[PDB]
RNA sequence: AAAAAAAAAAGGUAUGUAUUAA
RNA sequence: AUACUUACCUUAAGAUAUCAGAGGAAAGUCCUACUGAUCAAACAUGCGCUUCCAAUAGUAGAAGGACGUUAAGCAUUUAUCAUUGAACUAGUUCAUUGAAGUCAUUGAUGCAAACUCCUUGGUCACACACACGGCGCGGAAGGCGUG
């Protein structure tokens, strides 16, 4: 019976992919922290749409879904 | 379910007095009553014979 | 805990925490350390710049902005660059913001 | 369902067989119709299409046997309008006006009354009234028709030229109510 | 009356599988087992697969945002 | 803040247009302040009435954001 | 009585509203009968004196 | 908050959909508001345009051409007269507002479909609405099913002959004095 | 605000709608809320491409409304009085 | 043409004929009367002007004459979500002095109403 | 903190408000509402030309630009000049402020200090 | 050596019933 | 307007320019028709400040419109899908069955002109005066400045 917010609290500092709603782009990286709006911070992220990205901030409105 | 009948075309001996599809002048009647319907007109035909 | 219960100062401590410890701490640490950031908008072109200020809504004030936008028609591409000294960016357009090494 | 519950009823078989035995009575047609309507009474878009097909074919087959019934072309038009398709309403108004050779006062008045609501494009709307005028305009009771048409100018037209233009023509017609104009 | 989020809670505990349509722009529909939800109608789906619009790839336990939700259908 | 007033609509078969293109018909069950509407015996209407129409599920819920207009075909 | 109260009131509460109305009318009739009995007793008390 | 109803000018405290809906439907509020728009509507007809006058210098030509033209007499009624004639004219406009000649409905009264069209309660387009338009009727027919089988012969001492066409009161002396034929 | 209060003042009168989808719903306004979502009675509908139909009852979401056309005689309605004098509110 | 006050906000301007731009590329021209927090405003006599898809090619860069199809809709209430920008077309039928006059007379009449109501309630 | 309170101190400055349409507005700036509603005075607002061998520009922004009444007939390119445009807040994308003003003086918010000075 | 009780309805809108004149 | 009966319901919070200095009840707060600076509003008041405000020495003209006519103007482009049978080239016509089907084809799109009609203005005063680009009285709309 897990809800979304404890699900993000359980996914901290685990490898998580996040699919944005636009190009079917997903950022694969270790989650750092989340806001109350589910803003995302990531370390060692990689952009799949192939690249490697050091640190990332993702705004809440553009994400489609979050997976592990 | 329902048959479409033209007592004018029937009493005039013409062929198409009935059809399954809806046409301009026909009257919808129950299919089982169709035979019954013929009975109701026979005396009229009997008067013309 | 919902926001309507808290008092006027508890919201100030909450925003101070969210900026200091939270996702937007990526931007905050970028403002203090003078590290240039890359920003992708939803308009599909990307500014390489330096953050003088930021805010809750993510709208932020920038200095030495360099905008990069490409366009293609029938698979004919051209890359265009546009330089700006100082800028104010409304935060609803942005999607991803990364902190350069 | 309601359809099959209507078929197996005895009244539908009796009324129907009476109609098909006695076509030109118009008493059995109107009972058959008034009954099959009342069986359908929630006649809105929810009722199943078999029943609507039967009642519709009943109207259209009655109006063919009696090409002059004005209130039945109107009534069947209004059934099609409550049912949600105005194109079928237009078409069967055209059908009724054609049965009368384009001159009947009630079908033109009750038609244009319908036409005010469902038709934009002021020009075409007025072309309907100019077509009605050259046909039924001189009818002795046609004044109420003109009362519509004048009513439609003063609301639509900013110029007021056309109101003087038309009302000047109404002055010369020997209607039942001339004095109103 | 059956409030809608009550019905969703009846999707959580009854363990019925659901197909869920997204916005018309994305072009994929998700299906899985709705586990729990928030006030914003963003839901966690266990054993979810993304079908383009039946060869879709399986996702996982995935949090899906409520902004893109159109239908939740059993 | 205020609950939308559908109170006369519920339990009546209703057609409502999802986004721009789609039109869903079903018997309204419940609703909320965001106009999220849950209904049963849902059917997705299309050009060919018997043919392209396909049922959705025993219970379907709709996000109020995708609701445009709601018409009841019923009393 | 049904046509008068059916317009404004919802149809689902029309039944229980109708039953409550009939019950109220019956109670009114009962009160009338009791008043009549009291009147008879008063008449008898006036006749005895 | 509080909902101030400016038509009635009376406050209602802590606005709620129920209480506000009850007040707006209320009979008193109804009369007050309806009368309010009756006044605000009668004003635009009552108000005189009073458009501004722009007077130019008359030229030497048209003063000479207009001097040879004789001066016309003007008529001006007394105050007591003009008050009465304004009353009469206004009451005549109010009459032309409400006329709405229905004679077609009187012609078809015995038609076979008269009950489905002109009764307007039992119609299709307007039929269902009239039911919800019926007042709450707080305290204190012509069914559609009719057929031609009733009143088979429209004339058996039943009908009144058609009402004569009206005439203007002003010009009523214009009428031909005598009829051509002898009516009973 | 005044714009919504004018929509509440238009109840029971024929109004026109434009939804942001492009359609046009003209008919009589039964209900309206402060969320601008209204329900209309006996309304004629114009699809975005012009096809016109008729429906007895409709409910529309206020977020999808673009403009609403209201009977003109509401222009001089008391909502638009700038300097107005209210009495004292009752004490509760 | 018309010079708007160098500092004038949406509240300063009433009864001016405005020109309103929406997200869809159509314009509503008319007198503003009210507005709101989220900037949905009420126009008195307004006409929506539209550039057809067929005339649009005429606006692309090369005296241009555009046929702008427009329809008249009186006393509307716009929605703040759709509004994009607002421009001033004309100035009101009345001058500033005259509007001061009618404002003062309206206020005096309003006070007279409160007195006539208070003393009609008090004695009876 | 609300960074919009910064824009309210930028009053009476030359600015470009670059909107979501791609439309750009050069003008003198007046009071900015708390919702970022930006009201300007003497403005020249235009659309950029994507070159790319005739790539059709925004079709909605051309219509919205001709419908301001400020586009003059003899303009060869696509521009309009007008006085007093009022812009809704959610339409703004970027704002390019002049190079001359210093941020260190304007970026100090008095409420931020006031909270710290009082504690 | 220590000690002991409390003070109160509010007022808005709507519906029905009765009263306020030859 | 008063009395009685029944129904529907009740308080988002806070604040009223900012900055600085001096004083009263080491830290902070509150306060001073206290002192300065800046800002804002109202009211006055000025600028050789800017723009605009129509013929009568004539039957005109400027701005804006017509949801006006010519006008079936001229030039273009459009009028449903599925199933079965017959003929047919190797797609076409006719008949039947089903589905939906804004009206229009005198339409819709583009092009242009002529005519007619509506609303608006100081239709003010002095002047019919050979100059190198003013300094009549007002009204409308602004900008700037002082109090
Ligand atoms: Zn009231």
């Amino acid at each position: 019976p897990v809800n979304p917010k404890p699900f993000l609290k359980g996914l901290v500092n685990h490898r998580v992919g996040v699919k944005l709603k636009f190009n079917s782009t997903e950022y694969r990286g270790t989650l750092v922290s989340t806001d109350n709006y589910f803003n995302l911070q990531l370390n060692e992220a990689e952009e799949f749409v192939h690249g490697t990205l050091g640190e990332i901030f993702i705004r809440c409105n553009n994400v489609l879904y979050i997976r592990e | 379910d329902i048959v479409f009948v033209s007592p004018q075309l029937y009493l005039s001996s013409q062929e198409g007095w009935k059809s399954d599809s809806a046409k301009s002048g026909f009257i919808p009647i129950l299919k089982n009553d169709l035979q019954r319907f013929q009975d109701s007109l026979k005396h009229i035909v009997d008067a013309r014979n | 805990r919902p926001k309507h219960e808290l008092s006027r100062a508890e919201l100030e401590e909450l925003e101070e925490f969210e900026f200091k410890h939270g996702p937007m701490s990526l931007i905050n640490d970028a403002m203090v350390t003078r590290t240039p950031v890359i920003i992708s908008l939803r308009n599909n072109h990307k500014i390489i710049a330096r953050v003088k200020a930021f805010d809750r809504h993510c709208n932020m004030v920038l200095e030495n902005v360099k905008e990069l936008w490409t366009e293609k028609k029938g698979k004919n591409v051209i890359n265009r660059e546009r330089f700006i000294s100082k800028l104010f960016l409304r935060g609803d357009s942005v999607i991803v913001v990364l902190k350069t090494p | 369902d309601k359809y099959t519950a209507l078929i197996h009823d005895e009244n539908f078989s009796t009324l129907t067989l009476n109609v098909s035995r006695y076509p030109k009575s118009l008493a059995y047609w109107e009972k058959l119709l008034n009954y099959i309507v009342k069986a359908s009474a929630p006649i809105c878009k929810s009722t199943e299409p078999q029943l609507l097909k039967l009642i519709r074919c009943t109207y259209s087959s009655m109006l063919n046997e009696f090409p002059y019934l004005e209130n039945y072309y109107i009534d069947f038009a209004l059934l099609e309008y409550k049912l949600g398709n105005v194109s079928m309403s237009h078409k069967i108004f055209q059908r009724g006006l054609q049965a009368f050779n384009q001159r009947s006062l009630l079908l033109w008045t009750s038609y244009l009354k319908f036409c005010n609501n469902v038709i934009s494009h002021q020009k075409q709307l007025f072309k309907k009234y100019e077509t009605a005028e050259e046909y039924v305009g001189l009818h002795f009771f046609s004044g109420e028709f003109w009362d519509l048409y004048l009513e439609q100018i003063s609301s639509r037209c900013t110029s007021s030229k056309k109101y003087w233009n038309v009302l000047r023509k109404i002055l010369e017609i020997p209607l039942h109510s001339f004095s109103k104009f | 009356m059956v409030p809608p989020i009550n019905c969703i809670f009846n999707f959580l505990q009854q363990q019925t599988p659901v197909t869920i349509w997204l916005f018309e722009q994305i072009g994929i529909r998700i299906k899985g087992k709705i586990v729990g939800f928030d006030e914003f109608m963003n839901v966690v789906i266990d054993e979810a697969v993304e079908i383009p619009v039946e060869k879709g790839t399986p996702l996982g336990k995935i949090l899906l945002k409520g902004d893109n939700i159109t239908l939740i259908t059993s | 803040v205020s609950t939308p007033e559908l109170k006369k609509y519920m339990d009546k078969k209703i057609l409502l247009n999802i986004n721009g293109s789609r039109k869903v018909a079903g018997i309204l069950r419940g609703y909320d302040i965001f106009l999220n509407v849950v209904l049963d015996d849902a059917m997705e209407i299309n050009g060919e009435d018997p043919a392209n129409n396909h049922q959705l599920g025993l219970q379907t819920v709709i996000r109020g954001n995708s609701i445009i207009s709601l018409e009841a075909l019923d009393a | 009585a049904a046509a008068a109260a059916a317009a404004a009131a919802a149809a689902a509460a029309a039944a229980a509203a109708a039953a409550a109305a009939a019950a109220a009318a019956a109670a009114a009739a009962a009160a009338a009968a009791a008043a009549a009995a009291a009147a008879a007793a008063a008449a008898a008390a006036a006749a005895a004196a | 908050t509080r909902y101030y109803c400016e038509y009635c000018h009376s406050y209602l405290t802590h606005d709620t959909l129920s209480v506000r809906k009850s007040h707006l439907v209320g009979k008193n509020h109804l009369r007050i508001t309806a009368d309010y728009y009756r006044n605000k509507a009668r004003d635009i007809i009552n108000k005189h345009n009073h458009k501004r006058r722009h007077i130019g210098k008359r030229g030497r030509k048209e003063r000479e051409n207009s001097s040879q033209n004789e001066t016309l007499k003007v008529t001006c009624l007394s105050n007591k007269e003009k008050r009465h004639i304004m009353h009469v004219k206004k009451m005549n406009q109010k009459e032309l507002a409400q006329t709405s000649i229905d004679t077609l409905k009187l012609l078809y009264d015995g038609s076979p479909g008269y009950s489905k069209v002109f009764v307007d309660a039992n119609r299709f387009d307007i039929g269902d609405l009239v039911k919800a338009s019926k007042l709450p009727q707080r305290a204190n027919s012509r069914s559609r099913d009719e057929t031609c089988e009733s009143n088979p012969f429209p004339r058996l001492n039943n009908p009144k002959k058609l009402e004569p066409p009206k005439i203007l009161s002003q010009w009523s002396n214009t009428i031909p004095k005598t009829s051509i034929f002898y009516s009973v | 605000g005044i714009p919504v209060k004018l929509l509440n003042e238009a109840q029971g009168h024929i109004v026109s709608l434009e939804l942001t989808t492009g359609a046009t719903y003209r008919g009589k306004l039964v209900e309206s809320e402060d969320s601008m979502n209204v329900q209309l009675r006996d309304v004629i509908a114009t699809e975005p491409q012009g096809a016109v139909t008729h429906m007895d009852q409709i409910f529309v979401r206020g977020s999808q409304i673009k403009f609403i056309v209201v009977p003109d005689l509401l222009k001089n309605a008391p909502l638009f009085k700038k300097n107005s004098s209210r009495p004292m509110p009752p004490i509760r | 043409k018309i010079q708007v006050a160098h500092s004038s906000r949406l509240a300063n301007l009433i009864d001016y004929k405005l020109r309103v731009l929406t997200q869809d590329g159509r314009v509503y021209i008319g007198q503003l009367m009210a507005f709101d927090k989220h900037m949905n405003l009420v126009l008195n006599e307004c006409i929506e002007e539209r550039v057809p898809k067929t005339q649009l090619d005429k606006l692309r860069p090369r005296t241009l004459n555009i046929k702008v199809e427009k329809r008249v809709l009186g006393l509307t209430i716009l929605r703040g979500e759709q509004i994009l920008s607002t421009v001033v077309e004309d100035k009101p039928l009345l001058s500033k002095k005259e509007r001061l006059v009618r404002d003062k007379k309206e206020k005096k009449q309003a006070q007279k109403q409160t007195k006539l109501r208070k003393e009609k309630e008090k004695k009876p | 903190m609300k960074l919009v309170n910064f824009l309210k101190k930028l009053r009476n400055e030359q600015v470009t408000i670059e909107l979501k349409n791609g439309t750009t507005v050069w003008g003198t700036l007046q009071s900015v509402s708390p919702q970022m509603n930006a009201i300007l005075t003497d403005v020249k607002l235009t659309l950029p030309q994507p070159r790319l061998n005739k790539l059709n520009s925004n079709g909605i922004a051309m219509a919205s630009l001709y419908l301001t009444g400020g586009q003059q007939p003899t303009a060869s390119d696509n521009i309009a000049s007008l006085q007093y445009i009022n812009i809704r807040g959610n339409t703004i994308r970027q704002i390019i402020l002049p190079d001359s003003l210093n941020l260190d003086s304007l970026l100090v918010d008095q409420k931020q200090l006031n909270s710290l000075r009082r504690s």
